[PDB]
């Protein structure tokens, strides 16, 4: 399955951005979806996760209520709305998918928990 | 952790031989492995030889053919016969036991205190 | 007072998976903050990890052991494979979280660390949370083994043999499985709330 990201780019501190990630194929309602970020000089780290039905969300400790993850299964797309952006948020942002085989997955935060990745989009928050 | 007793070791002339022994005493635990590692003054710890459950013997490449490990047939002691010793075999040798409490699976693994082996004229 | 998760996660020694360790967590206040600060796997089933500090459970278990990196995916409800089938099995209705990290720096050694074992063969799959530490010879073919190894007759445990140059899928990973059980009984393992 191919994951393709859009959105992102440059923004002024305190502004907002929406990222999206569209999946190929017909299995998208099977997937737990995650967003990860990779900032200059650090490894990739979890940002947000959402269950296959959208019933459960999960946010890293640095989100602090600022970002919303959402999905539209009828468009094969997961979204990350990012508000009140800080320069600390500058990073390459990745989409990722993992199949919820048991139907009960409510969080997935490890780099090794996902098998398919989007290409990464640069997000830059300027002072 | 399990209580270990090591014996043997010390100084030997190059080409000579030494026998190390490592005894694990007591009861109430199940043994997964008993063996020897070694660590030379600069370098990291490496396997020498070990015996795992089922009497499976594993050797490091640097000792295969010169060292022999064996299990005592009447107690939980393993022996390392070191033959044809050479200066590079000089190291601290450590008994290395993996075991667990047979009732509550508490991990009891232990390194020995280490025994110096010095191969020099 | 504070629940001793540190004794589990930061234990210097971990169990072989076939002899996996269970620690029961009870009569204590559970601070889950350490989960949000590191791990290569962190999947939860039926529970939201950021809610744990406001939740109460009747039993909490922490199960721990070492497996290969490419086996961590078998520590999940519904999985199959030698580890899920023959060593450590989660129930379909598992509620809890599975946490793992690469432990190459502690659990491998030059020339190989053979101290960690797993069960390669079994006549039937484990039931959820079953532990098998038996060492009968496994009959893989039609001929009875009569307790002796031979063609088609195998000792059932195998050593991983972790070497620091193994590919990351074959390196050792330490795993902690946290079970949060909400039973028909008072729920006395709570977060700070
Ligand atoms: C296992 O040990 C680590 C290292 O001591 C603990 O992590 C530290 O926790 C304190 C207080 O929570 C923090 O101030 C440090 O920043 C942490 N250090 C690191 C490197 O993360 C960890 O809490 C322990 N695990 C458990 C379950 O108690
Ligand atoms: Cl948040
Ligand atoms: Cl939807
Ligand atoms: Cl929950
Ligand atoms: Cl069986
Ligand atoms: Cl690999």
């Amino acid at each position: 399955v191919q994951l393709v990201e859009s959105g992102g780019g440059l923004v002024q501190a305190g502004g907002s951005l929406r990222l999206s990630c569209a999946a190929s194929g017909r299995a998208f309602s099977r997937y737990f979806m995650g967003w990860f970020r990779q900032a200059p000089g650090k490894e990739r780290e979890f940002v947000a996760g959402i269950s296959r039905s959208g019933g459960s969300t999960d946010y890293a400790n640095f989100v602090k209520g600022r970002f919303t993850i959402s999905r539209d299964n009828a468009k094969n797309t997961v979204y990350l709305q990012m508000n009140s952006l800080k320069p600390e948020d500058t990073a390459v942002y990745y989409c990722a998918a993992t199949v919820d085989y048991s139907g009960t997955l409510t969080a997935a935060r490890g780099r090794e928990d996902y098998d398919d990745w989007g290409q990464g989009i640069q997000v830059t928050v300027s002072s | 952790e399990v209580q270990l007793v090591e014996s043997g070791g010390g100084t030997v002339q190059p080409g000579g031989s030494l026998r190390l022994s490592c005894e694990v005493s007591g009861t109430g635990f199940t043994i997964n492995a008993m063996g020897w590692d070694r660590q030379a003054p600069g370098k990291q710890r490496e396997l020498v030889a070990t015996i795992t459950r089922g009497d499976r013997i594993h050797y490091a490449d640097s000792v295969k053919g010169r060292f022999a490990i064996s299990r005592d047939k009447d107690k939980n002691t393993v022996y390392l016969e070191m033959n044809n010793l050479k200066p590079e075999d000089t190291a601290v040798y450590y008994c290395d036991v993996a075991a667990f409490d047979s009732s509550d699976y508490e991990v009891l693994d232990s390194w020995g205190q280490g025994t110096q082996v010095t191969v020099s004229s | 007072n504070l629940c001793p998760f540190g004794e589990v996660f930061n234990a210097t020694r971990f169990a072989s998976v076939y002899a996996w360790n269970r620690k029961r967590i009870s009569n204590c206040v559970a601070d889950y903050s350490f989960l949000y600060n590191s791990f290569s796997t962190f999947k939860c089933y039926g529970v939201s990890p950021t809610k744990l500090n406001d939740l109460c459970f009747t039993n909490v278990y922490a199960d721990s052991f070492v497996i290969r990196g490419d086996e961590v995916r078998q520590i999940a409800p519904g999985q199959t494979g030698k580890i899920a089938d023959y060593n450590y099995k989660l129930p379909d209705d598992f509620t809890g979280c599975v946490i793992a990290w690469n432990s190459n720096n502690l659990d491998s050694k030059v020339g190989g660390n053979y101290n960690y074992l797993y069960r390669l063969f079994r006549k039937s799959n484990l039931k959820p949370f079953e532990r098998d530490i038996s060492t009968e010879i496994y009959q893989a073919g039609s001929t009875p083994c009569n307790g002796v190894e031979g063609f088609n007759c195998y000792f059932p445990l195998q050593s991983y043999g972790f070497q620091p140059t193994n590919g990351v899928g074959y390196q050792p990973y330490r795993v902690v499985v946290l079970s949060f059980e909400l039973l028909h009984a008072p729920a006395t393992v709570c977060g700070p709330k």
